[PDB]
């Protein structure tokens, strides 16, 4: 029977992989309450958690105990259509006014600076090491591409490549037609030479 | 074609089956007068070349 | 819940004829069917035994079919031999007899 | 119990057509031999034959 | 230990899986390609030197005859219909469409079985029995059935072995077409399938409609021999064998082509990184193909005495059946354009090669189509080369592409390119030098299945021998490659 | 090899691997129970040549 | 006057699964077709209904994902895809397939979507003519749920 | 409690894979035997016994599926693998009546006797009659496949109902 | 029609598939809620539970009370003392009441040999195992094809044919 496995949690193979955790595979051997929790060490972080986790049931409790003995005054039902599983969102992720445009410039300022170009710098090196794990004669790396590629559109293809290609097609075909006849019959609209 | 008109494509089968019975048991019948005319004119044409040879 | 149920204890239905089959026969494509089969009842098969009862006590006078002459009774010095070994056609059963062809009988298995 | 009904079975559309059916079909083979040997003069060995 | 030994033999011989079959279906279709090779280079070698060097007789040159027949059936048969269809048919049909197994699993190892047993009777008739069948692949009578050289039961195993071959081909026919109507994932339309799943279903219309006549034809032949019937004799109408082989035979010849021309599309589609141009217009000139196929069958008797009407008829629909393909090689090439293929791939050069010599063996049979024209080029070496430039350059250029990109995905491991280039370059021009000369060999005058040339035709001959050389050592250079591709590092050292 | 003809004569009866003797049973038995004064006893080894 | 019972279909297995659910079965087998070239045509020129699409958050946002379920084995990662051209930039001649883990949120970076593939395992019980025809409660599928989580159960093959 | 997958029939091992090419390959080695020697290796019987036997297996393997694995996706590919294989046997008859009606539909042909008129009473229908082919039972046996026909058509359709 | 000949809609695109009058019916509805197009001739039957049958191999599974609340007919002769209640077609939920008659159909042949095939016999994944001597049966006829071929190519090729050796 050989060495049969016991239980049937879960196992990598060729069906499943699962889903990598990034944050330990960039951050071994380095702690991250440091970054999660800076300035504090362990203790200062386990009485910090029990007091605040003492804090939250308090608040739960309290929370729990009002939403389930509060009189009920007015009865909100929102309007749908027929057939419909659940209403519409009423919030809009436009900014409708010029303070909201500037609420979302700083915000998108902000996200610029620690959240956008982080990922940019990770998916960039991403490729890379795509690039470095075909390398070296396992894959078809530098066969094509690179950063030399000349990239049209649709229209500037078949405007600058297509058509001009086709016209030199149609001229060497009529060019051919014409000589070859002659070719083999020495004259070019009277058949054989010599002949007729 | 509806229900009807493969009824009626069925009855003209029929017809035809019944047509091709009768037209075959009376050619057999009739051919028989023939067949033996035929028989006898032979047999008397074969005795007449053998007596004309001898 | 499953359809079992129904499976092990089917409903029981009640009918206004004496038997399923009457009122199966009020369809008009099993109407239909019936039909063509008494069409092909009717028609040609008792016409059928009518011609061979009219033509009972009277002869097949059709005239035989020409096959091969009597010079061609070589068939051109053409083999003929069969797979059975002689040569007379499979069931040409009187014909065998005269040529045995069943004496080379072989093994009921390999050996 | 698994047990073979008669009863049921002869009370059964099925089975009686599928019989009938088969025994036509035999009745046909036998037919359709009896001309193949003792009708016929032509063999396998000719043309139309 | 006998547990292993009974469980490996129980792996390959009850299996019902579509991939397991699909590599049998392969490895015999390479095993019977590599036979008809050697076969091959014995023709050549037979052609190549004067004085009947090989078989030394005027009354020995049955050999040789049996040597063309079982080369033509071998590579016909056993080769590229196992190796285009069974082989990537199998392996790829359900897993495009994304399914499990192809509907009717037991059929499709019945198949591969029945294969097998044709293979089998073959080689023991036409290896380990005296004078065999010696008839070219086209089993004409009375050659076939009248004749002093063709006697014993080696005929009739082979042709045998043909009844078999049609079995096996009508089952993964009807197995292809049941599988790909009804087994696509959910959001799959019948139209949006890959390529070479509707190249597949359009070679199984084919097969399906054509191999019963055959299996009439082949029958007839058998109750002549044995029977001693006349249908194909004096009293009866060779051409009328004629008229029902070639019913059978042309579908077959473009069931040969058509799965080549879905699996380049569809392998092109993977190493350009672009959708085939005109993707709907290869399909539907694919079935166009495939119904006009069914319309021609006599274009290969033009002399055996037509009317003069049919003639005319067939050459129009031979013209026909050109079109459709003209539109798929234009499609092909601009397809190519704008890609981003790789440029140092064994794929992207035997694509080239493969519309090249398509193309060319492709005018040089529309040369043929006409009737009047066929009168000076029938049974000479202008159609040989015709059908080998397509079959033996195209074709099997194909399955070169195929191969090149389909064993780092069976096997797990790269290819040796410049190997591989070696093999694939050799291959090309090898070939070339021995079929482009048939084409003004015929011209000239030479006819097709003879041993023996007059004085004439010497330079055609010498480049075939020339071309033969070069053949050797391609096909040698593919066997070692194969081999040392699944074998590990034989030196190793310190730098 | 006799004794893969014996359990193939049923074809619905264990195998070599799966067959149990009363003797196997009963020293099964007896090592499940931990009884104490059961002292386990050793399978005969073979070297190669007997195997 | 007479009484008739129809015959009943006494198959189990496969088919007494799918005559006990038949919606959930035949979603799972049910053939959708897509756009002709006309159809394309006709579609691409029909209006949008109301301005809301200006306002709202499109269905394939980080916050309003597309949720899609397959069915397997709980951890196998789940095949899913593109019918092409969710994006003006993105190839739409064929359907694009995917490959992607169970129960995380996945972005395609070629039309911007995001998507939330994810597995749910089809337990029934064993299709033998013991399944029961009255309300089951929570102790017995108890039991055989704890078993599946710990051991794993055979398949419906 | 069981898990479900894919409404796909999955497959099964078999023997059928090789036992049918078995039967073909030992059909035609006993012809070939037949031809060669004129006599058969083995009892016609017990090869007939041996071909039977061999395929009782597809009716087991079929009542167990259906009682197990079936549904509709099933059903839909053995009906249309049906209708295939009744095509295939149309396409055959098909090719044996050209093989039967080729030199037949062509009238002009050389005969060993006389058919022109005026010479006998019975010559101008010797080639357009071949007046030995058991028309009579050949109609009774047309018959009894017409009452088949009709009848099991018949029978079917009152099932379905 | 070409479209109805090949089983579709027909002229009209939009029209659905069965056509009860012919035969053409519904096998899944007819299983799951019964023949609705009898809908209009046939009547349900209300007024011997299955409660006697509790104590079967296979119907014990089920609850005592689901048992109870089936009642049975003898299937033969209509009950003259049973009501009649009319079908309602459109209505999903009346094949399924525990108000009408039913029939005990588990003494039917198919019924004991499915459940024999789930209940009597030791689970086989392959049916041809499932019947032991006749695949003993089997894979020695294939043992004897094999010798068979193999005799037989040794003598047609050697000219001898074993019978006098
Ligand atoms: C697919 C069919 C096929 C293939 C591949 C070939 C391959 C070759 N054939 Fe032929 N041939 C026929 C089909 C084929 N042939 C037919 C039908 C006839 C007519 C028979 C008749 O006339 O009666 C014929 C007849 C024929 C003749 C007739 C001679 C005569 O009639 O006078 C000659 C001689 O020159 C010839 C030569 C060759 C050569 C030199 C090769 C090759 O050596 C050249 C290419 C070599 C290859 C390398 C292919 C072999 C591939 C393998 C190595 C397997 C590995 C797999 C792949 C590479 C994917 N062939
Ligand atoms: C897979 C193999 C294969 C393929 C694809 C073909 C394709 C074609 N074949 Fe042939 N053929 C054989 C295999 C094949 N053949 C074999 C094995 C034999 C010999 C059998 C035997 O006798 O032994 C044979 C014999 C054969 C003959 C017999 C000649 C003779 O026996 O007398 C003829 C003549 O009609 C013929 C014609 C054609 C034509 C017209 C095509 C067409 O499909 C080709 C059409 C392709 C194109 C035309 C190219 C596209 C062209 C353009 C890019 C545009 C140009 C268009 C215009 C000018 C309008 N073939
Ligand atoms: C001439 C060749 C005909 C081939 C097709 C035969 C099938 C056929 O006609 O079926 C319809 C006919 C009649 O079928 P029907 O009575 O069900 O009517 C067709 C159904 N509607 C009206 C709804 C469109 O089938 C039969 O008559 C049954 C026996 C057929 C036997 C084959 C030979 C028939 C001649
Ligand atoms: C393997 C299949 C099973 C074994 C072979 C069966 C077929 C044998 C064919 C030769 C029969 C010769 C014979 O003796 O005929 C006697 C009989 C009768 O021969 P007969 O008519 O000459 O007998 C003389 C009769 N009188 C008295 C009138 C003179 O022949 C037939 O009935 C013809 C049967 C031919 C076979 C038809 C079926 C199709 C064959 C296979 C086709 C496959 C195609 C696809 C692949
Ligand atoms: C050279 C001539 C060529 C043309 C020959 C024309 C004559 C007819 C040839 C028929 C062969 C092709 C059959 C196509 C499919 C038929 C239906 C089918 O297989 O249904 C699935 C089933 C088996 O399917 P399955 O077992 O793979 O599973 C399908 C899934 N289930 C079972 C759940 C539905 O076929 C049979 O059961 C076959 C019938 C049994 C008896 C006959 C056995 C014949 C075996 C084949 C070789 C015969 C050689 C002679
Ligand atoms: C003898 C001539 C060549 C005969 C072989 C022709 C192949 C026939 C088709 C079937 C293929 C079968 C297998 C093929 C095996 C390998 C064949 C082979 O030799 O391929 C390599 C040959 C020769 O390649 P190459 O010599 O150009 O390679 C040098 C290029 N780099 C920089 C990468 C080292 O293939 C081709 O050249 C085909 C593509 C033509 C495009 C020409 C571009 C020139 C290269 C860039 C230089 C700089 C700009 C110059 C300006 C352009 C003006 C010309
Ligand atoms: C449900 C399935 C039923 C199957 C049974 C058959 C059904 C009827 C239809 C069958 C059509 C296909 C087979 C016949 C086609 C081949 C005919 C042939 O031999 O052609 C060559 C012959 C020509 O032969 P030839 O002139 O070259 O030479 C004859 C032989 N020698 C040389 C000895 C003189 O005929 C033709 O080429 C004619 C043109 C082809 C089309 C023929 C159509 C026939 C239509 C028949 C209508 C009546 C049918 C019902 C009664
Ligand atoms: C004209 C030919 C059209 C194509 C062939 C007919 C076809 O596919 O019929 C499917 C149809 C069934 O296909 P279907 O399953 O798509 O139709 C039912 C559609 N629903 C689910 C909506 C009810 O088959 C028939 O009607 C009978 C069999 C015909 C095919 C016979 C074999 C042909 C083999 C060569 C191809
Ligand atoms: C769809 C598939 C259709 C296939 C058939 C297409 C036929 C096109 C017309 C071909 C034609 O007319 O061929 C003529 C040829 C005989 O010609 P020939 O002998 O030269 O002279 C006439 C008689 N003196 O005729 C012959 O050789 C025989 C008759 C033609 C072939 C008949 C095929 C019948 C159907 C077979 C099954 C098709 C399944 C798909
Ligand atoms: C300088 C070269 C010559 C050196 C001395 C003579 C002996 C040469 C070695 C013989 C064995 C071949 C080498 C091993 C191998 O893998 O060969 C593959 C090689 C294919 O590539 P290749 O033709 O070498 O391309 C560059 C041109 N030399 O070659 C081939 O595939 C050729 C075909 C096989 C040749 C060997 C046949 C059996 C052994 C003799
Ligand atoms: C030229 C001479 C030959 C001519 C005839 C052959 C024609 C060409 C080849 C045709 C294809 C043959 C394929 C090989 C078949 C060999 C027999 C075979 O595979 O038998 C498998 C069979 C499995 O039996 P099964 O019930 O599955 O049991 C499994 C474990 N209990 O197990 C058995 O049957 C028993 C064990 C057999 C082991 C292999 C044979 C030794
Ligand atoms: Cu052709
Ligand atoms: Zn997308």
């Amino acid at each position: 029977l050989g060495h049969m496995r016991v239980g049937a949690l879960w196992q990598s193979n060729a069906n499943s992989r699962g889903l990598p955790n990034l944050l330990k595979e960039v951050m071994a051997a380095e702690p991250i309450y440091p970054y999660t929790h800076p300035g504090l060490s362990a203790k200062q972080i386990l009485w910090n958690t029990k007091f605040n986790l003492k804090l939250e049931k308090d608040l739960i409790s309290i929370a729990e105990s009002a939403v389930q003995s509060q009189t009920v005054n007015k009865v909100v039902i929102p309007t749908m259509l027929t057939g419909d599983v659940n209403p519409k969102s009423p919030a809009s992720v436009v900014a409708k006014d010029k303070y909201q445009l500037a609420k979302q410039m700083a915000e998108f300022q902000y996200k610029k600076s620690y959240f956008e170009k982080p990922w940019g710098y990770m998916f960039a090196y991403y490729c890379d090491e795509d690039r470095a794990r075909l390398c070296g004669g396992i894959g078809y790396v530098g066969h094509h591409g690179g950063g030399d590629a000349e990239i049209l559109s649709y229209t500037e293809y078949v405007s600058t490549v297509v058509y001009p290609t086709i016209f030199y097609m149609a001229i060497t075909f009529v060019v051919s037609l014409f000589l070859m006849y002659y070719y083999i019959y020495g004259t070019f609209f009277s058949s054989t030479r010599n002949r007729f | 074609p509806s229900s009807m008109a493969w009824t009626i494509g069925w009855g003209f089968y029929a017809a035809w089956i019944m047509k091709e019975t009768w037209n075959l048991r009376s050619s057999s019948v009739g051919w028989t007068p023939i067949t033996l005319m035929e028989a006898y004119k032979t047999k008397e044409r074969y005795l007449r070349s053998k007596a004309m040879m001898e | 819940m499953s359809t079992n149920k129904n499976v092990f204890f089917p409903p029981a239905l009640h009918l206004k004829e004496n038997s399923i089959f009457q009122y199966k026969f009020k369809n008009l494509a099993v109407r239909h069917d019936a039909a063509r089969l008494g069409i092909i009842l009717a028609g040609p098969t008792l016409f059928y035994w009518f011609t061979v009862y009219y033509f009972k006590g009277m002869p097949n006078g059709l005239p035989p079919v020409l096959l091969n002459p009597f010079v061609n009774r070589n068939y051109r010095g053409q083999k003929r031999d069969m797979p059975w070994g002689t040569d007379c056609a499979f069931l040409d059963t009187k014909c065998h007899e005269e040529k045995d062809t069943w004496a080379k009988r072989g093994p009921f298995f390999i050996i | 119990p698994l047990v073979f009904d008669p009863k049921r079975a002869f009370n059964d559309e099925i089975f009686l057509c599928c019989s009938l059916c088969c025994i036509i079909f035999l009745i046909f083979l036998f037919n359709q031999y009896e001309e193949f040997a003792h009708e016929l003069s032509f063999d396998i060995r000719e043309q139309f034959g | 230990m006998i547990n292993n030994i009974m469980h490996m033999i129980n792996k390959y011989t009850l299996t019902t899986s579509h991939k397991i079959i699909g590599i049998l279906y392969g490895y015999m279709g390479y095993i019977a390609g590599i036979l008809g090779y050697i076969i091959s280079m014995l023709i050549r070698m037979e052609l190549n030197t004067q004085g009947l060097a090989i078989v030394r007789k005027v009354k020995e040159v049955t050999i040789y005859n049996n040597w063309i027949t079982i080369h033509g059936l071998i590579m016909l048969f056993v080769f590229i219909m196992p190796v285009g269809i069974g082989f990537y048919g199998n392996y790829l049909i359900p897993m495009l469409i994304g399914t499990s197994e192809l509907s009717m699993p037991r059929m499709n190892g019945i198949s591969f079985w029945m294969l097998i047993v044709g293979v089998v009777i073959f080689v023991i008739s036409n290896v380990l029995m005296s004078k065999p069948i010696s008839s070219g692949w086209t089993l004409y009578p009375p050659l076939s059935t009248r004749d002093a050289d063709n006697i014993g039961v080696n005929i009739d195993l082979s042709l045998l072995v043909v009844h078999v071959l049609g079995i096996s081909s009508t089952i993964g026919s009807v197995n292809y077409i049941t599988t790909n109507k009804y087994n696509r994932h959910v959001g799959l339309t019948f139209m949006n399938i890959n390529i070479y799943n509707f190249s597949i279903i359009v070679t199984s219309i084919l097969l399906i409609g054509s191999l019963p006549i055959l299996g009439v034809a082949i029958t007839g032949l058998l109750l002549d021999r044995n029977i001693n019937s006349t249908i194909y004799d004096v009293i009866g109408d060779p051409v009328l064998y004629q008229h029902l082989f070639w019913f059978f035979g042309h579908p077959e010849v473009y069931v040969i082509i058509l799965p080549v021309f879905g699996l380049t599309s569809l392998i092109l589609t993977s190493i350009i990184h672009k959708d085939i141009f005109g993707r709907e217009g290869m399909m539907y000139c694919i079935i166009s193909i495939g119904v006009v196929g069914y319309f021609v069958w006599a274009h290969h008797m033009f002399t055996v005495g037509l009317d003069i009407d049919s003639r005319s008829y067939f050459s129009i629909a031979t013209s026909i059946i050109s079109i459709p393909t003209s539109v798929k090689m234009f499609s092909y090439i601009n397809t190519w354009a704008s890609g981003r293929g790789f440029r140092g791939n064994n794929s992207s050069w035997s694509f080239f090669s493969f519309l090249i010599c398509f193309c060319f063996g492709g005018f040089t049979g529309l040369l043929l189509s006409s009737g009047s024209l066929d009168i000076m080029l029938h049974d000479t070496y202008f159609v040989v080369g015709h059908f080998h430039t397509v079959l033996s350059l195209a074709a099997t250029f194909g399955l070169l592409i195929a191969h090149y990109f389909f064993l780092p995905i069976i096997f797990s491991y790269s290819i040796f390119e410049s190997f591989s280039f070696y093999h694939t370059f050799l291959l090309l021009v090898g070939a070339l030098l021995v079929f482009y000369p048939m084409h003004l060999a015929g011209l000239s005058g030479m006819a097709r299945r003879v041993p023996e040339y007059a004085d004439i035709f010497i330079p055609f001959m010498t480049v075939g021998f020339h071309g033969t050389f070069l053949l050797i050592f391609s096909t040698l250079t593919f066997i070692r490659s194969y081999f040392q591709f699944l074998s590990h590092i034989n030196h190793s050292n310190y730098l | 090899i006799r004794n893969r003809l014996l359990f193939t004569l049923n074809p619905t009866g264990y195998t070599e691997d799966t067959y149990v003797t009363k003797e196997a049973l009963r020293r099964q038995a007896l090592a499940e129970s931990k009884n104490l004064w059961y002292l386990p006893e050793r399978p005969v080894v073979a070297d190669q040549l007997e195997t | 006057d007479s009484v008739h019972v129809f015959r009943p279909e006494f198959a189990q297995g496969k088919f007494r699964i799918d005559l006990d659910q038949p919606a959930k079965q035949n979603k799972l087998q049910q053939q959708i077709y897509t756009l002709t070239d006309d159809e394309r045509e006709m579609y691409e020129d029909e209006p949008y209904i109301g301005v809301d699409h200006l306002y709202e958050a499109h269905k394939g946002s980080k916050e309003n994902p597309v949720v899609v379920e397959a069915i397997g084995v709980h951890g196998n990662d789940v095949f899913t895809g593109c019918l092409g051209g969710c994006h003006k930039d993105a190839a739409d001649a064929v359907a694009y397939y995917t490959i992607v883990p169970p129960n995380t949120l996945a972005v395609c970076i070629d039309c911007g979507i995001h998507f939330v593939a994810r597995i749910n395992e089809q337990l029934t019980f064993w299709p033998d003519g013991t399944q029961p025809w009255e309300k089951v409660d929570f102790k017995a599928v108890e039991g055989f749920l704890y078993k599946h989580y710990k051991y794993g159960s055979p398949l419906m093959i | 409690m069981i898990l479900n997958t894919n409404i796909n029939y999955g497959g099964r091992n078999s023997r059928l894979c090789y036992l049918i090419p078995l039967m073909v390959h030992t059909i035609f080695l006993y012809l070939a035997y037949l031809i060669y020697y004129n006599i058969n290796l083995i009892n016609i019987y017990l090869l007939l016994i041996i071909i039977i036997f061999i395929n009782i297996e597809w009716p087991l393997v079929i009542i167990y599926e259906y009682i197990y694995l079936t549904n509709y996706n099933i059903q839909n590919n053995l009906l249309y693998n049906i209708a295939t294989f009744i095509f295939l046997e149309i396409l055959l008859f098909i090719g044996f009546y050209w093989l039967y009606i080729n030199n037949i539909i062509h009238y002009p042909n050389n005969l060993p006797y006389n058919n022109n008129i005026a010479v006998n009473l019975l010559d101008h229908l010797n080639h357009n009659n071949n007046t030995d082919i058991c028309l009579y039972i050949i109609l009774h046996n047309l018959l009894l496949l017409l009452y088949v026909t009709l009848i099991l058509q018949l029978v079917h359709r009152y099932v379905q109902l | 029609m070409l479209s109805r000949l090949l089983h579709g809609p027909g002229s009209d695109k939009g029209h659905g598939y069965f056509h009860p009058d012919h035969g053409l019916v519904d096998s899944a509805a007819q299983n799951i809620r019964g023949p609705y197009w009898h809908a209009e001739n046939m009547q349900f039957m209300q007024q011997e539970t299955a409660a006697q049958s509790s104590k079967l191999p296979v119907l014990s599974a089920q609850d005592g009370k689901t048992l109870q609340k089936i009642q049975l007919t003898d299937g033969s002769k209509v009950p003259k003392a049973a009501t009649l209640v009319k079908w309602n077609p459109k209505s999903v939920h009346q094949w399924h009441s525990d108000d009408i008659l039913r029939v005990d159909m588990t003494k039917h042949p198919e019924w004991v040999r499915t459940m024999r095939m789930f209940h009597g016999t030791v689970w086989r994944h392959r049916p041809e195992f499932r019947h032991p001597w006749f695949s003993r049966g089997s894979r020695a006829s294939g043992i004897i094809m094999l010798v068979f071929g193999a005799v037989a190519y040794g003598e047609i090729t050697f000219g001898k044919r074993l019978g006098g050796v």
